[PDB]
Order: C-alpha cells, then structure tokens, then sequence
C-alpha cells in the first residue's frame, strides 16, 4: 500500500542501473581511447564515475515533480547545497541494495549501510529521503520558500503513512529513517573536505561539474 | 563564481 | 673576447646540476607521496615537470637588472607573453648541448626514446617534436653555444610585441643592447660562420610557432581536464 | 594570475 504522493515521486525515478552501466560503458571507452601514458588511476576514474552521477542527479532533479516549477536561480540554489548529500545517499542506497581520511569516511559510510540494512530500507523510503534532502530548509534566499515547507511537511507525511502501514512491526522506522539525514549530511561535509584537498593538489579531474560544486 | 555546467543544464 | 653585458647576463643562469637534482627529487617525491590508487600518469609527470621548469624560468628572471627595473604589472605581462617559448628554447637548448640523436633529453636528465612518442603518440605531439628536432638540427648545425643562449632568452624575454607596458622604453633598451652585444659576440668568435647573427635570430619566429602549437596541445588537454592544476602551469595557459 | 603574483611580490 503505497501514498499516492510516493507513486509520483517513483515515476520521476531514473533506472539506476541503466545509469550506471552508461557511465561505466562510458569510461571504459575513454579508458581504451587513452595511451599507456595517459590512463586514469583508479582515484581518477572514481572521480569521474562521480561527476558522470551528478549529471544525472541534475537530470532527475530538473525532471521532477514540484522542482520542475521552480525559476533557475532556485534550482541552483537548492542543488548547490544539497549535492554532495545526494551523492551520498546514491552510494549507501547501492550498498545497501547490492589511506586515512578516506577510511575514516568509508568507514563511517559503512555505519549507515549497515542501519539501513537493518531496517530493510525500500525504493520507496529511499525517494522519499532524497526529496528531503532536495527540498532542504537549510536553504537561504529562495523565492518559493514556501514549496520547500509543503514538500516538507508532505513528504514526511506519506513517509510516516508508508512506513506505519507497510513496516507496522517497526514502530519508529520513520523516526529511525529521519535520524539518519544528519548523519548523511556529516558524511556528505567529510566527503567534500577530502576532495577539496585532493583537488587543491591537482589530482582531480576538473573543468567538468563535480569540480564545480566543491568551489561554489 | 556561479557553476557554469549546472547553470547551463538547468536554464536548457 | 667576451662582451661585458654577457658576462653579466651569464650570472643570471641557475646552476644546472642542482635544479636537475632539484626537480628529479621533487618528481620522485610527488609520485612517492601517493598511493598506487592515485600515481600520476606519465603524462601527468611530465606536466608537473614543466610546471617546475617554468618556475626556475620566473627565478632566473627575477634575478636580471633589467627585469627588476619593472613594476610587477610589466613583469607579469612580459611573462604570461613568452612562457611557453621560454620553455620551448630551455628544451631545445637542452637537445642542442646533452641531446643524443634518437632520443629525448629532460630537465631531470632522463632520456626517452624517439621511437616510445613515434608508437604512443597522437599527431600533434608528434609533429611538435618533429619540428623541434628539425631546429635542433639547425642550431646544432650553427654552433649555438651558451652565450649565444642566453643572450636569445632576453631577445625573447623582453618582447617588443607586448603592448600596454608603462615602461616600454626599459624594453627597447635591452632589445637594442642584447642585439649589440650578440653581434660583437657571434663576430668574434665565430668569424668562419659569416651570417650566424643574422642565421641565430631565423630561429625565433620558429621557435615561436612551436611554442604557439604548444600551447594549443596543452590547452586542449587541459579542456580534457588532464593537466595537473593549482600550479603556475595552468595560471599561464589562463593569463590574458 | 596569484601564484605568479606571489612568487613576482616576494
Ligand atoms: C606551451 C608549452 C610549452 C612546453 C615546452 C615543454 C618542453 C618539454 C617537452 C617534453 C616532452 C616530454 C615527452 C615525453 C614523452 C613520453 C612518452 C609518450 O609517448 O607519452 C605519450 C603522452 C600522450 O600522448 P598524446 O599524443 O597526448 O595522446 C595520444 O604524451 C606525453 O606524456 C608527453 C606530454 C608532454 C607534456 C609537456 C607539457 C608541456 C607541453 C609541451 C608540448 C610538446 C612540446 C614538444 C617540444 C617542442
């Protein structure tokens, strides 16, 4: 049984391993394009598989119920702060479905999976947290504040109906899912504070949007 | 700043 | 035997040993440094190795006289003009005096086989080296010597086609001097080669349009977002 | 142009 409001949050899903298998065809072409002397490094492809993501975080975002009525200058708004968050949560959801600094993150990431195993996190629950964090009240100077308030105040409702009718025997899934957004958000802050490192040592691949986001 | 890339996705 | 104003442009040059060791460490070190996930590509190394050749390059030109006698405006514009044909003599010279046929002399003092670039490289990498040992063959031929070098690196350095500088009579000045005091020296000690002067300064419009086809290979790949950045490498590709 | 700046400045 299904909120009608989370049935058009699913229409609006990507196929994500379509999407991943594109990006993956996608590199390995360029990968055989390249000299021996010019191949990526596995840190380098990585990056690359991630900005390949945001493009079609940005895709899904721009297609999207309610988004989609938003003027550009929000738009940005909201994706400039919420996009190394989505990244995030695309990496644990896959996780979950299928040095030093970096340990401390994977480690922590692997915290996250392992909770949301736990609860037996669905798709549904799954778009619902990435409207959420689309939809981010942390967000100044937008001209319809006010969408951002009924996405909240909506989406967490169906939210709570899906989890109550369909999880029953959980009775703080809800409660439970909601207290793993400040822990993504945590771990999307150490995730850019490593890249921005990386990057100021010239060792990510840039002019491209994933350099873009960790600047602006 | 203003990401270019993304400035030019979302106004296409 | 030697003129006065060589004499003192020849204190400007950096001690050759101690920036190869210099640059050789720094590149062994930045590739130390990183994991077997994240090792630089060849490319990527050579990239970095130019990097720190042009900041020997930005060293030895601050410790001219005549560099000095510019506000830094001036000095910058001068600069984000010539870097890459800067580069483009360096290594030329480079061929000229350590180079063996068939193979590639480098900063470091490593060398590379033709025949590696012929089997793993594009066009245009390629025919930007063609064209360089075609002039390396020409100075080699002509007798290009140190002094002669150095004297060619102000000619190129201060640049009368850079426009908008406050102090372009400074320029003029080491134009007309650098060029007197070149002629006195290729006469004196090179009698046998009757136009060397002349023959000597037939390289520069060469050497800039191998520098030109430098710059639009390295700007491309920078575009492919291949070029190691937040270095003084990249802010010369962006200059105005 | 700051690294080239700073390197001119110093
Ligand atoms: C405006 C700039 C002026 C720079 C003046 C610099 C002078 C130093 C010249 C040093 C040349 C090193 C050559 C080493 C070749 C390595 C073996 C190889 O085939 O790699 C292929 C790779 C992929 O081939 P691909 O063809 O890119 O891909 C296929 O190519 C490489 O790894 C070689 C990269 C060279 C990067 C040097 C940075 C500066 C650019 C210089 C342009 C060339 C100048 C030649 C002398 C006139």
């Amino acid at each position: 049984s299904i909120p009608h409001l989370i049935l058009e949050l699913l229409k609006c899903e990507p196929d994500e391993p379509q999407v991943q298998a594109k990006i993956m065809a996608y590199l390995q072409q360029e990968q055989a394009n390249r000299s021996k002397h010019e191949k990526l490094s596995t840190f380098g492809l990585m990056c690359k598989m991630a900005d390949q993501t945001l493009f079609s975080i940005v895709e899904w975002a721009r297609s999207s119920i309610f988004f989609r009525e938003l003027k550009v200058d929000d738009q940005m708004k909201l994706l400039q702060n919420c996009w190394s968050e989505l990244l995030i949560l695309d990496h644990i959801y896959r996780q979950v479905v299928h040095g030093a600094t970096l340990n401390n993150l994977m480690s922590h990431a692997q915290e996250l999976v392992a909770k949301l195993r736990s609860l037996q996190f669905d798709q549904r629950e799954f778009v619902c947290l990435k409207f959420l964090v689309l939809f981010s009240l942390d967000v100044k100077n937008l001209e319809n504040f006010q969408l951002v308030e009924g996405v909240q105040e909506q989406v967490n409702a169906a939210l709570l109906d899906y989890t109550m009718c369909n999880y029953p025997q959980q009775t703080e899934k809800f409660g439970q899912l909601l207290l793993r957004l400040p822990e993504i958000r945590a771990i999307s802050m150490q995730a850019e504070e490593y890249l921005y490192y990386k990057h100021l040592n010239g060792d990510v691949p840039y002019n491209n949007l994933l350099i873009e986001m960790l600047h602006a | 700043s203003r990401p270019a890339i993304l400035y030019a996705l979302l106004s296409s």
